């Protein structure tokens, strides 16, 4: 029981710290997905006129 | 020893329950960030022509 005490112990920390990692990289993209918005937009003013 | 196992179990399942949407969020804003990306390439082009 003490032996499966730790493997599972382990493997939780292991799965929060993967959790975290993967709320960083959602973080990231929101900006990069701003910016290039922007710059879609002039560029479609650029083509109308 | 084997109600700390339980307990330690369902804390568990409930961060790997969270995780899901932690990647599939991801998922779909990377989805949208492509579709983003083809419409800038074809404005530009279309202003260049």
């Amino acid at each position: 029981d003490e032996e499966k005490m730790e493997i599972q112990e382990i493997q939780l920390k292991e799965a929060k710290h993967i959790a975290e990692d993967a709320d960083r990289k959602y973080e990231e993209v929101a900006r990069k997905l701003v910016i290039i918005e922007s710059d879609l937009e002039r560029a479609e003013e650029r083509a109308e006129l | 020893d084997e109600e700390k196992m339980e307990l330690q179990e369902i804390q568990l399942k409930e961060a790997k329950h969270i995780a899901e949407e932690a990647d599939r969020k991801y998922e779909e804003v990377a989805r949208k960030l492509v579709i983003i990306e083809g419409d800038l390439e074809r404005t530009e082009e279309r202003a260049e022509l």
